[PDB]
Parts: C-alpha cells; sequence; structure tokens
C-alpha cells in the first residue's frame, strides 16, 4: 500500500503486478505524501512511455501529492493528464482549489493569445490542460442554476462561447429574469474585459435576443448602440419600431439615445437617419426640439430665486472691478438657466452700467447660460449684439458670440457656417484690441457647437489665428480646436498643435494650447501616453498644468492603478502649486466611479504647507460628491473654510454647493451652516475678498434653476462619462488668473423631474402620484421607510437620490412599466388612456418647437 | 453580487496608500532641509 | 467563490501597513505647523 517502496519496484518485470500495486497507493495518497516525494520522478517519466497503460490510474495519484505538497501549478497538470479519473463534480477541497488555480492560470493566457487569433477559445490555440476545467467549470455551474459565477469568469477568461450559449438554455421569457442576466453583461465587462472588441461583440449578441422584441428591456439596447456607436445596430433599432407600432415605446427610446449619445452619434441619428428613412414623430426628437424644450419647461413651472436675499448680495457695492460684476452676474444666471429670464439684464438698470469693458462679458455671458436650451429664439436675445446692428461698444458685442456657443452646444450645426464666417474675415490680422475680443468670443462660440464633431474648416480656420500669436483672440483659438478634436480626434493635430507650444512662447497662448492638448486625448487611456511623457519630462509650468487634465480625461470612467500614481508624484516632486492644484484636481475624474473613497483620499492630500494643494483637493471633491450620498464629506471640507487663504475659501464653497444640493430638511447638519454664510461672508470685512466672490456664486448653485437642476456626472441616466460635464469642471479650475470661466459650468446642470405626460405628443399636466419620500417640495430658503404618500410628487425638486423608495400609482390614467424607471430627462411613461381628463396644461415649448 | 463591488472599491485606497508612504519620507527630508534653513 | 475570498485577504493584510502610514503622517503634520 505504501506508495515509495512501490514505486521503486517500477523497474521489474510483470507489470501485471504494478497494476495492483497502484491500485493500493490510491488509499495513501490522502495520508503520507512525504514518502512518496522521492519516487515522484518515476511517475512523470514513465507519462510519455507508449508501452505503459497505467497513465490513467498513475495520474490521480501524483495529482493528489504536488498539490499537496504545496504546488498548486502541477495540481492541475497532472490532474487532467489522463481526462477521465477527474471528477469536477465530487464536493471537496482538492478540486475546488485547481478549478481556482486553472482558472487564474486560463485569465493569464486568454489576453496574450488573443494578438495571434480571436478564436483562441473554440481552438487549441490554448493549451487544452487550462480549457478543460474552464469548460466542465462554467457546465457545472449551469445545472446549479448560478449565473454569479458563470457569467463573471466568462468574462475573465475572454471566452465568447459561454455567453452565447448558456443564454439559450437559461431562457425564462415571466418575463423579467432575460432583462437582468444581460444587465450583469454590460457593468462587469467594463471593468473585468480589456479588450474593447471582445466587449464589443458582447453586446451585439445580446442585440439578436432582444431583436423581436417581446416586451423586453428597451434600455439594454439603447446601452448598446451608444458604446459600440455602430450605424447598423443605431438604426435597426428604428426599423424594429416601424413593424410594432407603439407611440409610448419608441417615444422612451427616441428621448434616451439623443441624451446618452456622443456628438458623433447624433449626427448619426438625424443626417445619416434620413438617407435610409426616418419617422417623422420620431425625427424631430432626435434633433433635440423637445428635449431642449424639457430643460425649459420644466424649470419655467416651479422656479424660486428668493429675490430677497439675491437683492442682498448684489446691493453691496458697485466696485471691486469684475470680481463682484462676475459673482453675481454668473449666480444669478444659474437660478434663471433654462427659464428664459432677463430680468437681471432688462429689469435691472444699474447692474449693468457699472460694469467695465471686460465687465460686461459675464452680464452677456448670462443670457447664454439663462435661454440655454433655445433652438429658435436664442439669436433674438442677442439681436442687438450680433455682428451688423453693432453695439455700445465691441467688447460687450464679443460676449454675444460666446453666449450663442451655450445655448446651441451640441446642436449648433445651424450656427456653425455663422461662427465661422465672423472668424474667417479676422484670419487675417487685427488693428485693434476689441477685434480680438469679437473672435475671442467667437472661437468659444464656435468651439461649443462643434463641440464633439471633428472639422477639419473650423480647425484651419481657427489655425491662422494662432499663426497671428494673439494675446486675447489667440488662447480661444486653442480652446476651440480642442472641443472639435474630443474622443479620437486627429492623430496629426497632436504633434502639429504641441509643436506650435514650443515654438509660440506665449502667456495665454501656451495656457491654451495645453488644454487644447488635453482634450484632443479623450478615452484614448494609454494611447495618449506619448503626449503624457512629453509633458512631464519638461519643466514648463503651463505644460505641467494640462498634462496632469490630460490624465483626467482619458484615464477618467473605470478606474486606472496606473493614474492614480501617475498624478500623485505631481503633486509631491514638483513644486509647482499651480501644478500641485491641478494634479488634485485630475485624480476626481478617474475617481468617478467610486465616490466612497474619494473623501479620504482627499484628506490625506488636506494636510500640507501648501495652499493651492488644499484649494484643489476640495473641489475635487465636490466632483464625484456631488449628485451621489455620503454626505460625510462636508466635514472634510470643515477645516477647508477657515484657512485664511482667499482662494482656498471660495473653491470650498463653491464645493460645498455641489455637494449640499437638495441635502436640506433633516438630512444634513450642515445645510444650516452654509445658508447663514450666504450674507454673513458678504457682508463682513474680516473674511477673505475673494471668499464673499464664491459664496455668492454657491448660493445660486444650490438654488440654480429654482432649486431644481443638479450636477450629475457618472450617473445612471447618462449611462457613460458627459462629455459637456466633464469639460465644463476643468475650465472651473482657472478663475482669477486670467478672467472667470465659470459659464462654461452650466453643461452640468439638469433637472430632476418624474411626469408621465402622455402616449403621444407632449402635455406636462399636472397630477400626483402620492408616494413615500422626504420634503423638498415647500422647502426654500426663507428670509426609515414609513409606506407614507405625499402630497405632490409630480416633478419639482423631490429627491432624486433617496427616490429609490419611490414608487408609482396604477390607479390613475397611466400603467407602470419600469416600477420608477427614475429617469429625468427623459420620462414620458406609459399612458394607456391617452387624450382623457388628465387635466392638461400648455406649456410655452411651442416657443422653442 | 454586491460582495464582489465593495470589495475592488477598497483596492482604490490601497493603491494610492503604497506610494503615499514614500511620498512623506521624501517630504520628510525637504522638512528637515527647511528646519536647517530656519536655524 | 473560494478564488474571491483569497483575494479578500490582501485587503485585511494590508490594511495593517496602511497603519504604519498614519504613524508618519502625525509626526510629518508636526513638522508642517513647525515650518
Amino acid at each position: 500500500t505504501t506508495a515509495a517502496p512501490l514505486l521503486a519496484l517500477l523497474r521489474e518485470n510483470q507489470d501485471s503486478v504494478k497494476t495492483y500495486a497502484l491500485e493500493s497507493i490510491n488509499n495513501v495518497v490522502d495520508q503520507l505524501w512525504s514518502e512518496i516525494s522521492n519516487e515522484l520522478p518515476d511517475i512523470e517519466a514513465l507519462y510519455d512511455d507508449d508501452t505503459f497503460s497505467d497513465r490513467e490510474m498513475a495520474a490521480l495519484i501524483a495529482s493528489k501529492v504536488y498539490y499537496n505538497l504545496g504546488e498548486y501549478e502541477s495540481a492541475v497538470k497532472y490532474a487532467l493528464a489522463a481526462k477521465d479519473r477527474f471528477d469536477i463534480d465530487e464536493k471537496s477541497q482538492f478540486v475546488e482549489t485547481i478549478v481556482s488555480k486553472s482558472i487564474e492560470m486560463y485569465v493569464q493566457e486568454a489576453s496574450k493569445q488573443y494578438t495571434k487569433d480571436e478564436q483562441f477559445y473554440t481552438k487549441d490555440i490554448i493549451d487544452p490542460k487550462l480549457t478543460s476545467i474552464f469548460e466542465r467549470m462554467i457546465e457545472k455551474c449551469l445545472k446549479a442554476s448560478e449565473l454569479k459565477l458563470a457569467l463573471g469568469i466568462a468574462l475573465e477568461g475572454y471566452r465568447l462561447d459561454i455567453i452565447e450559449s448558456a443564454l439559450k438554455s437559461k431562457l425564462d421569457q415571466s418575463t423579467s429574469e432575460n432583462v437582468k442576466i444581460i444587465n450583469y453583461l454590460l457593468t462587469l465587462a467594463i471593468t473585468t474585459v480589456t479588450n474593447s472588441k471582445f466587449r464589443s461583440s458582447i453586446l451585439r449578441k445580446s442585440f439578436d435576443f432582444l431583436m423581436n422584441m417581446p416586451n423586453c428591456d428597451y434600455l439594454t439596447l439603447n446601452k448598446v448602440v451608444v458604446n459600440l456607436n455602430d450605424a447598423g445596430l443605431a438604426l435597426q433599432l428604428f426599423k424594429k419600431l416601424k413593424e410594432e407600432n407603439d407611440e409610448g415605446l419608441s417615444a422612451q427610446i427616441a428621448f434616451d439615445l439623443v441624451s446618452s449619445a456622443s456628438q458623433q452619434l447624433l449626427e448619426i441619428l438625424v443626417t445619416e437617419l434620413t438617407a435610409q428613412g426616418y419617422d417623422p414623430a420620431l425625427l424631430n426628437i432626435l434633433s433635440g426640439l423637445p428635449t431642449c424644450d424639457y430643460y425649459n419647461t420644466f424649470l419655467l413651472n416651479n422656479k424660486n430665486i428668493d429675490i430677497g436675499l439675491l437683492n442682498k448680495s448684489k446691493s453691496s457695492l458697485d466696485g471691486k472691478f469684475s470680481l463682484f460684476h462676475t459673482a453675481v452676474s454668473v449666480a444669478n444666471g444659474f437660478m434663471h438657466a433654462g427659464t428664459t429670464d432677463n430680468s437681471f439684464i432688462k429689469a435691472n438698470l444699474p447692474w449693468l452700467g457699472k460694469a467695465q469693458n471686460w465687465a460686461k462679458f459675464t452680464a452677456t455671458a448670462s443670457l447664454g447660460v439663462i435661454h440655454k436650451g433655445n433652438l429658435l429664439e436664442g439669436k433674438k436675445v442677442m439681436a442687438p449684439y450680433l455682428p451688423g446692428s453693432r453695439a455700445s461698444s465691441r467688447f460687450i458685442k464679443g460676449g454675444s458670440l460666446y453666449g450663442l456657443g451655450l445655448i446651441y452646444a451640441g446642436f449648433g450645426r445651424d450656427t456653425t457656417d455663422y461662427l465661422k464666417n465672423i472668424i474667417v474675415e479676422n484670419s487675417g490680422t487685427s488693428g485693434d484690441e476689441d477685434v480680438d475680443v469679437l473672435l475671442h468670443g467667437a472661437s468659444l462660440g464656435i468651439g461649443l457647437a462643434a463641440m464633439g464633431s471633428a472639422n477639419i474648416e473650423v480647425y484651419e480656420a481657427l489655425k491662422e489665428v494662432l499663426y497671428n500669436d494673439s494675446a486675447t483672440s489667440g488662447e480661444a483659438a486653442a480652446l476651440g480646436m480642442g472641443l472639435c478634436m474630443l474622443g479620437t480626434g486627429k492623430p496629426e493635430a497632436i504633434h502639429d498643435m504641441f509643436t506650435y507650444s514650443q515654438e509660440t512662447q506665449h502667456g495665454n497662448i501656451t495656457r491654451g494650447l495645453a488644454v487644447g492638448l488635453a482634450l484632443i486625448n479623450y478615452g484614448r487611456q494609454e494611447l495618449a501616453d506619448d503626449l503624457i511623457t512629453k509633458m512631464l519630462a519638461s519643466d514648463e509650468s503651463l505644460l505641467r498644468y494640462g498634462g496632469a487634465f490630460t490624465i483626467a480625461l482619458a484615464y477618467a470612467g473605470t478606474g486606472n492603478n496606473s493614474a492614480v500614481k501617475r498624478l500623485l508624484h505631481v503633486a509631491v516632486s514638483d513644486s509647482n502649486d499651480d501644478v500641485r492644484r491641478a494634479a488634485v484636481i485630475a485624480l476626481g475624474f478617474v475617481l468617478l466611479r467610486d465616490y466612497t473613497t474619494v473623501p479620504r483620499i482627499v484628506q490625506l492630500l488636506s494636510k500640507s504647507h501648501n495652499a493651492h494643494v488644499r484649494c484643489g483637493t476640495a473641489f475635487a471633491l465636490g466632483i464625484a460628491c456631488a449628485g451621489k450620498g455620503l454626505q460625510s464629506a462636508i466635514d472634510v471640507l470643515d477645516p477647508l473654510t477657515k484657512d485664511p487663504v482667499d482662494f482656498v475659501r471660495q473653491a470650498a464653497m463653491i464645493a460645498l454647493s455641489m455637494i449640499l444640493i437638495q441635502q436640506t430638511e433633516k438630512l444634513n447638519p450642515q445645510v444650516a451652516d452654509i445658508n447663514k454664510n450666504f450674507l454673513s461672508v458678504i457682508t463682513n470685512k474680516h473674511q477673505e475678498g475673494l471668499a464673499k466672490f464664491g459664496a455668492c456664486v454657491a448660493q445660486g448653485i444650490m438654488n440654480a434653476g429654482g432649486r431644481n437642476v443638479t450636477i450629475q456626472l457618472e450617473n445612471a441616466d447618462t449611462g457613460t462619462l458627459d462629455t459637456k460635464s466633464v469639460v465644463g469642471l476643468v475650465m472651473f479650475s482657472q478663475f482669477w488668473y486670467w478672467f472667470p470661466l465659470a459659464h462654461f459650468l452650466s453643461l452640468s446642470f439638469t433637472p430632476t423631474t418624474v411626469i408621465g405626460i402622455r402616449g403621444s405628443d407632449q402635455a406636462i399636466p399636472k397630477f400626483q402620484m402620492n408616494c413615500y419620500a422626504k420634503e423638498d417640495a415647500f422647502s426654500y430658503p426663507r428670509m426609515k421607510y414609513s409606506s407614507k404618500p405625499y402630497k405632490v410628487d409630480n416633478m419639482t425638486r423631490i429627491l432624486p437620490q433617496q427616490s429609490r423608495y419611490i414608487s408609482f400609482i396604477k390607479d390613475d390614467r397611466f400603467v407602470p412599466v419600469r416600477k420608477f424607471k427614475g429617469n429625468n430627462g427623459v420620462v414620458v411613461l406609459r399612458d394607456r388612456e391617452p387624450k382623457e381628463p388628465v387635466a392638461l396644461i400648455e406649456t410655452v415649448r411651442q416657443m422653442k418647437d | 453580487y454586491f460582495k464582489l463591488k465593495k470589495l475592488e472599491k477598497e483596492y482604490e485606497l490601497l493603491t494610492l496608500q503604497e506610494d503615499y508612504i514614500k511620498d512623506e519620507q521624501r517630504h520628510l527630508k525637504r522638512e528637515l532641509k527647511r528646519a536647517q534653513e530656519e536655524v | 467563490e473560494q478564488k474571491i475570498q483569497e483575494t479578500e485577504l490582501k485587503i485585511r493584510s494590508k490594511t495593517e501597513n496602511v497603519r504604519r502610514l498614519e504613524a508618519q503622517r502625525n509626526a510629518l503634520n508636526d513638522k508642517v505647523r513647525f515650518i
């Protein structure tokens, strides 16, 4: 029975006796493995012998020895050598470890063998020893009715056959099983599968099972066409809506795509869709006409600006140059954003006249934030300041071309040729300073309208402006080109714009090119490392300022352990405070996925001798923590407010206003201290000058859009990284160094409303869902689950963060579908009884239509 | 399935804090340099 | 599921090393307030 002497007798005759000798060894394999350790080379030497037929039983002996010796690698090889005795169905810790060890070595060779062939999982390219357990383990999990280990390991092992074959046998079409199964494939594969082409095929397989549309999930197919950006699958979804005609189902798909799509996909849904055929009812939806109406109509119904506390802020003084006029104008544009209220410019005369030449830019650009979402009369707002009507001065005239960029951003195809011809006329030269101001707003205006779309005409038009080496308009020329290069961009423009930075040494020019080189690389991840290396090796302050945001834009979304280590050493070794501030702000864009660990990371960096380090970690904390939970991030910002430094207090006040949105009414205790600081810091002369300027801006952020719109970045409504929201936060890092850039922040404000509308066209009626939520509805600035319904759950402020507890009542004219879908920027639920006394109220939406 | 997601979120703290230990040591060398200059 | 639970062991193992970082941080903050 003892294996040591029996393996030493293998050199004798009568191999028939050796068969009975190996049978008694199988009993002692789990008892004494020490004496067989010296006889191990005799087992492996006989495996390659063609005259040795006992390798089937010999493989079982060596499988339980090397494993007990502490070597997990040999346990996989000697077990599957026979491919017979191995039993995966037996319950023991011997097999389960070999399974986990084989999968651990299988996921490593899966990505390495992908370069040679993409069929490696269907072929013998991988040594079958690693594919034998991997195939039998998934089949064992399928028989056990467990999809957690089956789909999770399949995404790590890079095998498409598991997703396609196993999904067919697990079909349960109670109609609610196939929706969830695919949901785990979209979320996990982003943080697991490294290859972009492997995860691309996974999204294409789920389209075939959902193609017949048996009342299945229409949101899953929406995330497929947005991530793939394929014109074949996008237009195919609309062709299915033509066969099965539903006005409530085809609408919810159309309103969801236009919000979550990138700039390149919006052109496919409009320009490319028209050539191959479209739906006349669904064409205007993808063009943004009802979508822009949602921003204008929802915010206009309920808007409380609290003019009582607003007048005391802007009536204090007419001085302080443009620092005061910007704080009162930009914060005022927050509350009226989307509602198209000119009362600041029109109803209030004095605050406009006290502005200087450069201070009139914020007063004019405030209309772009207020009137944002107007695709028709938006030009009539700037009509007196448009070219050909002149103006009171050419300094304020330049701000009108910038206001068109904020309103028409992404829809500005109509304004593309309008803003381009103005630049071409002045592209030759300039004889005055205000002429560059006119082109300054034109370059930023054409950049926002064409933002996300590659345009060679705008790039060549702004390229000639850079040759003139303009101090004012030269900086906006680089910013306008970087917005057109977002996403993949042009590889040739990477080295061209980088060469002009070393050739032209201009303050605004080099800093403008540094941000332009950050925007040209978006989502490229390791593809942008060539430009990052050139900026880190250079000692220039402006090249290192934009090098951090280059990491923030490409490495955003799924977190990267390499991008965290890069931004960490930049804020330590480098002695530049502006670069240390830009490095800690860039870290928040990589951490957007996990908001729970952000306060712990910025608190470690919040202790230092530099003020810019504490200033950067303050705003970087509020980026991910704005639309999310974890109220404890305010306590991290508490010691930053007491900092005597001026710009640290201002960045702290803005960071508090982002996290504290909708946190009042017995949610957070810090909402009482922030409301007092509104008029306390402004009237107090002991505080900093820039501290009270940001406190007035922070007062308007919480009340922006009539205490409705909030800052949403990397949420469930968008589904991916918002391009307009991530760029507006980068522009905020530069405030008093040149002139306040805060006008770009209006792209991140979206309203929170829940309404059913109708099943055909736009209505916006008035009803009451009567569900359980905290009361934000009647809460405005003044002078547990209880299953308790509430008065008015329709639209207004509500509580979108905790809204998961809000149900939907079926007793009204509507019907539940998603059980509180919760998407604010889409809504339009299913109406089972259209054209009924739902108490319809006609809005102003016909003005923007 | 939340058990797998809660774990991966904790490695973000372990990622930065490994190289942040030596950053304090290099900062301590700069603090000792400034300490000799203040005397 | 033991493969995922074994990976969790690194969190509790490195947590003890993270506690050494808190020792040098308080000693560093005393130098920052000193300078």
